[PDB]
DNA sequence: CCTTCCACTTCCCAACCCTCACCA
DNA sequence: GAATTGGTGAGGGTTGGGAAGTGGAAGG
């Protein structure tokens, strides 16, 4: 032990030296100071007994640039539960058993929502245990856990212990949850000497934020031609970085052929980008100079793009090669998870934000794409192989590139990441490293632990996964799931506001609407707008124009009209469904618990019962057959963990090994004894939701919804003020206003992200508050709503696309559209309403509205008020100019989730699911699709529309049939190649066949395991003709060989084309033109020709044939010999049914 | 009870193997006069009629008339168990939940028995015009089978024309044209090979071969088939089953729309 | 060195395809007594024994024991190339990792010669014990093959029952039940054509029919088949190969869920 | 006008059943000497050659030489309608777009009469080389078919070795290696089993079994197959049709440069 | 000797299982 | 110590059953 205790003292001292070097001078002296909390860490401090005690160090910054630390000691603790009357005996044994190991133990009443009959007010005494250090907790829990484990399976004083809670919450998070200490707030702190703990208290009065010094850096290295760099071989050429808007550049004259002059780079006037330059003779001087300039400026946040992957490991290794221990000079060290962290500063990585909250496609996670998308400028590019020649031939261009990556990194970090992350830090207990790195379900869990603590709830233990659970009918389940969101593409082809389109309608549906027009408007004003109906003068007029237009429609239900294209969808559907129904992860109950609740009384209104669809998949073997296969393993024996170790019997295996062996045996047995290894089963279930249970979850969701809309409004107000201040030109007021604008915009984004998180968390594996039912009930209620909106629209008009929460439809030109009300109150003098909205909304309000909401009005008397609510409201987007949907190549199928939509200005409004966005799909498809979508806008009739659209699809077939004859040779390699990813290691896939695996092996043969070794390899290939009749996967050839040396190409192609006599080694010979033309034929059919046959126009593309089934149907339509039915030629005698 | 025994199970096997493709479920009407089945395909273009007479069975009992529904593919499955030489017995009763079958070899070396599950059906009933037909032709069934297969390779629709000199089948498609022709047998080598045409007046009609393909599966029942045709009404093909009965398919023609105009 | 010659060369072809699909790979044991083989179903529910005799070969040299691993697909793809009338020679060595097969045409105008790789297997074995089978049946092979095929259309499990005077096969499923009865006869024409059942006490047992549909692949080895049964004991199917050997399949009876 | 009557109507079926795998669309030519077709296969690996002399038909009229572009899958499907006993007759007119095929039942019981649409084609062709080969081998066709199927089972490609006393085939691949030898017959009792070899100089050569395994589709066409082989020149595989004609495949030897 | 039935092999199409990336 | 959900398209490979053709032996 003592060696470890001294090692802990050593590291505590070293870290205190390291952060002292960066000016985080520890507070040790009487006085009072104030500052902004930027970071925290857990550490032990030496006390007056010269003992280590566990503590937390808080790091503050001040407006003058000064900084300090405070060390706050707090005892870690957790709870144990015991049987009736055990507490004094168990506590006395806990103390004597571990005397001197535990600091304090005490009896604490807490409320657990899982207790029976708890709504009356019943709560139970847990025992708290607390320790001088977490190491004694980690020891003692391992002395308790076997006893509670055995009693949990079955059900000395350890046997009297029944359960243990909260033992795995992180200690620092346990402190920020408890002391309400939170990051990005101004604090006043009072130091009283070690005679008292240091006291921290927030000031709400100040809202301005300081500017903590942020350093962003990027590097460029030499590498071997056509291959990856590695730190043993290569050297850094340049490092470029910015501190707080000032740029700096270092260049190594071992490699860079000339000294670099200082220069200025500005993509757009907002990005200042002045760069100062230091020339160094040696790599060791480049490193030393950078370490010196970092030790001078002493930054508090350090940023780079994806730094844990390359930029830190390379500069670390090249520093250590010269003996510069960067862990000593800078302080940055690789943590256990392989991520660089430091005591004195925070490592923020932009890509861990882009990958999590930017909503960019994976197509554009490359820095130059994410910069081009969010910053609105195109950065500068180099071929990654040329950098080593450019560093000799034209150094200025390499410097310009490496500076441009620094500028883009710094501004991308400042504008998008920094407001967001510190705003989210204001509401979560976690450090800015953990908040950025962790997954959103964890953020939501910490937030719920904050709220559960404030409610004085005791947390549940994390859910533990069961293996191979049994269906009641006896089959072992492979999987369980709930049925998700409904989808159907109802229509296909082209819709436009400018072409005649044919409608047929049900006049009884018009009569039904016209009968209720008054109710639809009276509701749509009072509930949705919240304007009393008395306050408006023209209400009786507008109803007559609505009724008369509906009557004029009713008189002629079938007509040709121009369409109105509308999108009709629900705002924040799933949160609103939760708030409306009062769903909570703990509120699901069964008859067995409602049997105990004293509120279970005749006519008790609180049991709400809702339907969801369970789904399972299971293996067809029976209960006894599986049990026999389990017995058959009683004689099996298995390898050790290491080649010389003892062989293990089946009962000596881990339960994860056991389950995998059993699944292998049963999967082989079922494949022998039956053709089919699995069966799907679907089952309607009804679940009872308690309506009185503690609301802390639902009230949390409510609070985040409301505060989101409050900050959205304040952002609108301040953005107006900002526009006015800019037009007037008051630069100090402009700065004040812009600061408030960015503060509210980041706060509202952070609340939107947190609100989105609450649904999926309840399904996360091992979440504390976990239940599958609440996610099913939400998905099914969101499938009902959208289905009934489809049904109601399908009589009036033609719904086109339907997904989880919104419908795309066309409506007749004569429809009501929007109306205006004039208000007597000047506070809201005019109001507008949209009829399709109120029409759908009243349908929602009639069926879905809850009438069982209950709220505890008097905590002393257990009296609950009973209330109704609906929070679900539709809203309208559009009307749009044009809409286009593709059609399936197979007969009668319809392609879901694919469409394009345009604004009235002809700017592309939406374009969804198409290969133009996807990462990897063939570039020829991207360009073809993009150009045809634009081409559809042209023309005025379906004949002219397709006459336009045809030529853009003809152009690419003309090029391919011409073998791109005139196209430059460098163009084909970008036009013709995929860039597909490979997510796993090449060994981990197993024995599978695929084109990416094939071409990775085809690289391994050519440059060795050095190139495959890392995960995430990118594979660029073309598919080749010469191995005639060889299956597709075997004809995939890397692009790299067309860059490799001639004598290597003329060898490896001769090997891979299985053609030793081959004289011609040119892509234009090698290309399988009839594969790529079949790919384009597969695309062009789905958009331009098959939809055409579905819209009564002849084939617009002569070169492409229809599918055979469609040619049969179109040939059968048109001949003159019509098929009669037998029932029309022979007399029908009657109808009969046969039954026993 | 209903009880029947058949001199050779190959007949009922060949019947079920001919019904299996065209009508998936059907009901049988049973009486002391015999067994009747009539049903209509899932597209109402063609109609099947089957009649087995009381006398053809080796022994027959029918205490009361019965009607029962049968999923024909499952019966064809069970009847795949019986050997070609086997003797087969059917038994049923008015509780009508199940049909019992017994199959045995002529030497009683082995016994096989089964209980087919019956099913519930609803179906519409049609009448028949019972006219005389302006042309009738009697044909070797193997020749009509080959005519259908070969011309079906040329195209999806057949034209049938009957004229004093000889019957003609014609078809055409994207490949070109095909014509197949038969004539009056002047000297009969054997009657089973003879073709005979008798007519009131010549006839021309057109039909979908996708259905005839399903009728010609009757060819292994009997060596000769009857074709009957008349203007603007269904074509008849008819196969006779020994002295026991007959199986008939009616096919509604394709008619020229221009008169409809 | 091991070397052997077989004039009835088609036997090895017929005997191999009866295993090719039931067991993926096997360890053969070679000794002066003859080639012997225990191997187990990949699902380990069922077991194979093959046993030839060295007296039956046209020539047989075995001066030492060998154990050799082979995956039977690899032999099968070679024996496909032998004509049924041709004479087979096998050659192996104690240090070698390959096997040589020579096919000799009776006309002596054609010869063929193949070498295949062994595989490196070892297998842990319990010697299969004798049982005093309470029930034994001898039947013509095609009858049993037809029973197992025709019942396979009804359903995936067969209840086989036996009596002092016959046997019954029965199956129950979604199409309805079906049975086949085979009574014992005293009158018999010939052994290739006749049944002989003997039973000490009544037994009936349930067996997976999709397994028997594998065992029936041995049918062309013999004009008759032997089956034996007892309660709580595996069923054994046995084929005799001239007097050159025998092949047996062992299968456990189904545990009833009731 | 052109017309021809073929009483041996099966041979035209078996020819189309042979060609349809190697070439999908081809142009026939017709002359006073008879019918010719020579064409590269679709992959341009190997060359197919066929001719039928006009002396083979029951009668033949050909007023001018002509060429007819035809789809072999279509003509194969049409000819599958003729019975093997039936007479075939072909006719066309020099300005017609269509070929007329008549099938007559021998007993005159029946007639059938089909037309197929022509298409317009032109194709590149050269005078076929022939010379004295170093090796010639004659064999029962079924034996060569079994040899090809077995070696294609074991291996990718066959190497053929030649001697005065016999001929040997060998292959190797993932399953192992295999060797097959046929010796010259000592004396012949019935001809078709007799293997006979002509041998001027030793030859050993390698060929791709995919194409021999197509070429063997002509096995139903005659009971005796012939092979002609020499160093550094295409293998010729030859089948002789009735009296009237012949079918040849030309396939270049596999190069083994990598050594 | 000629014709029919049964057995075995080959050819062709449909359905299921794998990857990755995008719609909610 | 770690850990959001379900649904769809596109491209590719593997598995199983039915239809068609050929060879033998069996029957008249
Ligand atoms: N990342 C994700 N994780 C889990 N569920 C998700 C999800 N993204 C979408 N869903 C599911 C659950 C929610 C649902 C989308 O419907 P709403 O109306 O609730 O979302 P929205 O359209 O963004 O809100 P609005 O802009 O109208 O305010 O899709
Ligand atoms: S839902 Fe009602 S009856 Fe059930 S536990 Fe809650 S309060 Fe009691
Ligand atoms: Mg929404």
């Amino acid at each position: 032990s003592s060696v470890s205790a001294l090692k802990r003292l050593e590291r505590s001292q070293w870290t205190d030296k390291m952060d002292l070097r960066f000016g985080f001078e520890r507070l040790k002296e009487p006085g009072e100071k104030t500052g902004w909390l930027i970071n925290m860490h857990p550490t032990e401090i030496l006390d007056e007994d010269k003992r280590l005690g566990s503590a937390v160090d808080y790091y503050f910054i001040q407006d003058d640039g000064s900084r300090f630390k405070v060390a706050l000691p707090y005892k870690p603790y957790f709870y144990i539960a015991t049987r009736k009357g055990c507490e004094r005996e168990v506590s006395s044994f806990l103390s004597k058993k571990f005397q001197g190991k535990i600091a304090k133990v005490e009896t604490v009443p807490k409320e657990d929502l899982d207790l029976p009959n708890h709504l009356v007010g019943l709560k139970r005494n847990y025992i708290r245990l607390s320790f001088h250090t977490v190491e004694d907790l980690v020891k003692v829990r391992k002395e308790i856990s076997p006893a509670v484990k055995k009693n949990r399976e079955q059900d000395d004083q350890l046997d009297n212990i029944v359960d243990m809670r909260e033992y795995d919450v992180p200690y620092h998070i346990r402190l920020s949850i408890d002391l309400k200490i939170h990051v990005a707030h101004w604090y006043n702190v009072r130091y009283r000497g070690n005679a008292f703990p240091v006291e921290i208290t927030r000031r709400d009065d100040l809202v301005e934020r300081p500017d903590p010094v942020v350093l962003a850096f990027a590097i460029a290295t030499t590498k071997l031609p056509l291959k990856f760099p590695d730190a043993e071989t290569d050297q850094i050429m340049m490092i470029s970085y910015m501190i707080d808007g000032q740029g700096y550049l270092i260049t190594n004259r071992e490699i860079v052929s000339e000294d670099i002059e200082d220069f200025e780079f500005t993509p757009k006037p907002e990005y200042e980008g002045p760069f100062c330059v230091f020339n160094e003779p040696d790599e060791a001087h480049l490193i030393q100079r950078w370490f010196e300039h970092v030790q001078e400026t002493k930054p508090t946040i350090m940023v780079t793009y994806n730094g844990d992957f390359f930029d830190w490991p390379f500069v670390e290794a090249r520093a250590a090669v010269h003996g510069l221990s960067m862990q000593q000079e800078i302080g940055f060290q690789k943590d256990s998870q392989g991520e660089y962290k430091a005591p004195q500063c925070i490592h923020m990585d932009c890509l861990r934000w882009v990958k999590r909250d930017s909503y960019l496609p994976v197509g554009s996670h490359n820095l130059k794409a994410a910069a081009k998308a969010k910053l609105g400028y195109d950065p500068v590019e180099l071929d990654p192989e040329d950098m080593c020649r450019m560093a000799t031939e034209q150094p200025q261009t390499l410097a310009t590139y490496s500076v441009s990556d620094a500028v883009a990194t710094y501004y991308l970090y400042m504008k998008y990441v920094h407001p967001f992350i510190f705003a989210l830090c204001t509401i979560i207990p976690m450090e800015p490293d953990e908040v950025l790195r962790k997954g959103s379900g964890t953020l939501c869990e910490a937030l719920l632990m904050v709220q559960a603590f404030h409610a004085n709830i005791i947390f549940p233990n994390k859910q533990e996964q069961e293996f191979n659970k049994l269906t009641d009918d006896g089959h072992v389940l492979d999987s369980e799931t709930y049925v998700g969101g409904h989808v159907e593409a109802l229509e296909s082809g082209v819709f436009r506001s400018d072409i005649p389109c044919r409608f047929r309608m049900n006049p009884a549906a018009f009569d039904f609407l016209l009968q209720r027009v008054e109710k639809t408007l009276r509701h749509a004003l009072e509930e949705e707008e919240k304007v009393p109906v008395e306050q408006v003068t023209n209400f009786e007029e507008v109803c007559d124009e609505i009724k008369s237009k509906l009557a004029s429609l009713k008189d002629v239900p079938s007509r040709i009209e121009c369409p109105l294209i509308y999108h009709l969808d629900v705002g924040a559907m799933y949160p609103n469904i939760i708030l409306t129904n009062r769903l909570q992860p703990s509120a699901m109950v069964d008859e067995a618990t409602c049997a105990a609740c004293d509120f279970n009384k005749p006519g008790a209104n609180c049991q709400r019962k809702m339907a969801w669809q369970w789904r399972g998949e299971f293996m067809p073997a029976s209960r006894s057959e599986y049990h026999r296969i389990q017995h058959q393993l009683e004689s099996e024996k298995f390898p050790p963990l290491f080649p010389e170790g003892p062989a293990r019997a089946f009962h000596e295996l881990s339960r994860e090994e056991q389950a995998k062996y059993e699944k292998r045996r049963l999967a082989d047995y079922c494949r022998k004894a039956y053709k089919k290894i699995h069966i799907t089963k679907v089952e309607e279930r009804l679940t009872t939701i308690c309506q009185r249970e503690n609301s802390f979850y639902v009230d949390t969701v409510r609070a985040f919804r409301d505060r989101r809309y409050e900050f959205k409004g304040l952002h609108k107000v301040w953005k107006k003020k900002l526009s006015a201040a800019v037009e007037v030109g008051d630069a100090a007021e402009v700065k004040r206003c812009k600061n408030m604008e960015v503060l509210y915009d980041s706060l509202q984004l952070a609340h939107k992200c947190i609100l989105n998180s609450f649904y999926g968390y309840v399904m996360r594996k091992g979440a504390r508050w976990y239940s599958m039912e609440m996610a099913g009930i939400v998905c099914f209620t969101g499938a009902n709503i959208i289905t009934q909106a489809r049904e109601l629209i399908e009589q009036i008009g033609r719904p086109l696309e339907l997904d989880t929460d919104g419908i795309w439809c066309v409506l007749p030109n004569s429809f009501p559209e929007n109306f205006v009300f004039k208000t007597t109150n000047v506070k809201k003098p005019k109001v507008t309403i949209s009829y399709p909205g109120a029409m759908l909304n009243i349908m929602v309000k009639e069926g879905f509205t809850n009438d069982q909401y209950q709220e505890l009005a008097e905590p002393s008397s257990l009296t609950y008020v009973t209330r109704s609510e609906n929070s679900i409201f539709f809203e309208v987007d559009g009307p749009y100019l044009a809409m286009i949907l593709p059609a399936s190549k197979e007969e009668g199928k319809k392609l879901k989730k694919r469409y394009a939509v345009f604004n009235e200005d002809g700017s592309l409004a939406e374009l969804k699911g198409f290969e133009v966005k996807r990462r990897g799909e063939l570039q020829l498809i991207k360009i073809f699709q993009s150009s045809v979508f634009e081409a559809f806008l042209k023309g005025s009739t379906l004949e002219e529309v397709y006459g336009s659209v045809a030529k853009v699809a003809d152009y690419w077939l003309d090029v391919l049939y011409s073998k791109a004859a005139n196209m430059p040779d460098s163009e084909l390699f970008e036009l013709i190649s995929e860039n597909r990813s490979m997510s796993r290691k090449l060994e981990d896939y197993g024995e599978q066949k695929s084109t990416s695996i094939s071409t990775a092996k085809r690289l391994a043969e050519f440059l060795g395991d050095q190139m495959v070794k890392d995960a995430g390899l990118s594979c660029r290939y073309i598919i080749s003709r010469k191995p005639e009749g060889s299956p597709v996967t075997e004809r995939a050839i890397p692009l790299a060989i067309f860059q490799a040396e001639p004598t290597v190409r003329k060898h490896f192609l001769r090997k891979w084309l299985k053609s030793s006599s081959l004289q011609d080694f040119d892509i234009r010979a090698i290309l399988d033109w009839d594969y790529y033309i079949e790919r384009l034929g597969s695309a062009i059919q789905k958009i331009i020709t098959i939809p055409a046959a579905l819209q009564q126009v002849k084939n617009p593309v002569p070169r492409v044939k229809h599918p055979d089934w469609l040619h049969k149907k179109l040939l059968e339509k048109n001949d003159v010999y019509k098929q009669k039915k037998i029932s029309e030629l022979f007399t029908l005698e009657g109808r009969r049914q046969v039954t026993m | 009870m209903f009880e029947a025994r058949l001199v050779q199970g190959s007949i009922l096997k060949k019947v079920l193997e001919a019904l299996k493709d065209l009508i998936n479920e059907a009901c049988w009407d049973i009486s002391s006069s015999g067994v009747n089945l009539q049903s209509m395909d899932s597209s109402h273009v063609s109609l099947v009629q089957l009649t087995l007479r009381s006398e053809g069975f080796d022994t027959y009992r029918c205490d009361r008339n019965l009607a029962m529904g049968v999923n024909l593919t499952s019966m064809s499955k069970i009847l795949k168990c019986a050997g070609n030489e086997d003797i087969i017995t059917l038994r049923a009763e008015d509780n009508a939940d199940t049909l019992a079958l017994v199959f045995e070899a002529p030497n009683q070396e082995k016994v096989s028995d089964y209980e087919m599950k019956l099913m519930d059906l609803d179906v519409e009933q049609l009448g028949i015009p019972e006219q005389e037909y302006s042309c009738v032709v009697k044909m070797p069934s193997g020749e009509f089978a080959r005519i259908c297969r070969d011309l079906s390779h040329i195209g999806d629709a057949v034209v049938i024309s009957c004229a004093k000199d000889g019957v003609k089948f014609s078809a055409s498609g994207e490949l070109g044209n095909g014509n197949i022709k038969l004539s009056q047998t002047s000297n009969v080598d054997k009657e089973e090979e003879a073709v005979t045409i008798e007519m009131n007046e010549p006839v021309q009609l057109t039909f979908a071969l996708r259905y005839l393909n399903f009728f010609t599966k009757a060819t292994p029942l009997s060596s000769t088939v009857t074709l009957s045709m008349s203007a603007d009404v269904p074509l008849v093909v008819e196969y006779k089953i020994a002295d026991m009965g007959h199986l008939k398919y009616y096919l509604a023609p394709k008619i020229e729309d221009e008169e409809g105009s």
